[PDB]
């Protein structure tokens, strides 16, 4: 999967 | 609203007091609480909200895909409805807390935003919202999708014009939707061609940056290559 | 209850999901629901409801530790009542979490126990939720503290009289039982006693077990020997 | 802090 931005 | 006798400041406070006991949900209230005071948030407000927010949603996204994949998996003996039963219940709590955010934007947070870096900051969190909802969307997927696009494209559009390439959330804005593409709109062509874009034009910004917003961009740069590395 | 119209039979296989997704609060909510019906549980279900509480007691435990921590920072400048209120908020949930769990042993799991296992089972919980009281309690710590001793012994006379030195649950019950010693009732030597013993006692056991008792008995026999390492 | 059972 792939990623997103991460919380931050 | 439960939080309307609070303090505005107090509310924050607690936001950061839940934030460090790893109550998003307490948060993810404190912050709903805070906004609905009806003043605009600062840049560390803003923030605070969308922890709170990425992390209540995240952990309903992570149940929902180990749901999903066993109730596929059970229509490939048979088990009764108990399993889409209960991917349905978290799947309706997932849209719950989507349209609490998005009427949180709505009422009034974008259509207040005048600055730049608001504006973006909030049109993406639109965004992000819709490709939650599109990502569990199965018959209003397209109208899903395509608010999705036309709030990440107006993001787009703006963070362009009045932001250096190298600006985290102009990044970030760039990141999330070529996720959209890859993922969602089904357009990996697209998706790569945005993160390459992206990135090239961030590189030859860097040398404008000091020593901590060269770490800054530099952090949501490599999450692009990791894509581009898994993309081709 | 809001469980009474489910099947049995579907509030443990919900229960089973919830935990896959890691939603141990819906996995809590669920097997409440299992045991309000009414019939004695497996060892199965029976493991199925400690590890739903245990995990949204944990959380709780770990928020709660996290703010009286910037709480007592706070009485060594003045802040408002901001924290003493968020722990507070976060204290009484845990209260409420506590004080649930201790209702369905009382009504009517406890009583209807017959066989060791399910009795020693039951009270363990019992004398860790009131454990869990006892590490929140100021003004009645006395009698919190009071009614886990009681419930601990009673589980290890039980314990000691029906069981193997190498059952996974006595080996628990008195890791817990010597973790109630050492950070509770202000007793570490009791504690180092216990562990030690318990530990040997095991030791010389362990010849009569299968390879896959063998694994479930030495890895609680493990977290006996790191905390004896500790507390000597 | 001393551990406790895990749960599992
Ligand atoms: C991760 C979020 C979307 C963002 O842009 O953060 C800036 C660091
Ligand atoms: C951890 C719990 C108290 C217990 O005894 O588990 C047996 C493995
Ligand atoms: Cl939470
Ligand atoms: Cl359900
Ligand atoms: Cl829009
Ligand atoms: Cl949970
Ligand atoms: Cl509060
Ligand atoms: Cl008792
Ligand atoms: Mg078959
Ligand atoms: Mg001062």
């Amino acid at each position: 999967r792939s990623a997103s931005c991460p919380s931050l | 609203g439960a939080m309307g006798s609070m303090e505005r400041a107090s509310l924050i406070q607690k936001a950061k007091l839940a934030e460090q006991a790893e109550r998003y949900e307490d948060m993810a209230a404190f912050m709903k609480g805070a906004v609905e005071k009806g003043e605009e948030l600062s840049c560390e407000e803003r923030n605070l909200l969308s922890v709170a927010y990425k992390n209540v949603v995240g952990g309903q996204r992570a149940a929902w895909r180990v749901l999903s994949s066993i109730e596929q998996k059970s229509n490939e003996e048979e088990k009764g409805p108990e399993v889409r039963e209960y991917r349905e219940k978290v799947e309706t709590e997932l849209q719950g807390v989507c349209d609490t955010v998005l009427g949180l934007l709505d009422s009034h947070l974008i259509k207040e935003a005048g600055d730049a870096e608001s504006r973006v900051f909030y049109l993406k969190m639109k965004g992000d919202y819709y490709r939650y909802l599109a990502e569990v969307a199965t018959g209003d997927k397209k109208r899903i999708i395509d608010s999705a696009r036309s709030a990440y494209q107006e993001a787009m559009d703006i963070s362009k014009k009045e932001m250096p390439p190298t600006n985290p959330i102009r990044l970030g804005l760039a990141l999330n939707f070529s996720v959209f593409h890859y993922e969602i709109a089904n357009s990996p062509e697209e998706a790569i061609s945005l993160a390459k874009t992206t990135f090239d034009e961030a590189m030859a910004d860097l040398h404008t940056l000091s020593e901590d917003s060269y770490k800054d961009s530099t952090l949501i740069m490599q999450l692009l290559r990791d894509n581009l590395t898994l993309w081709t």
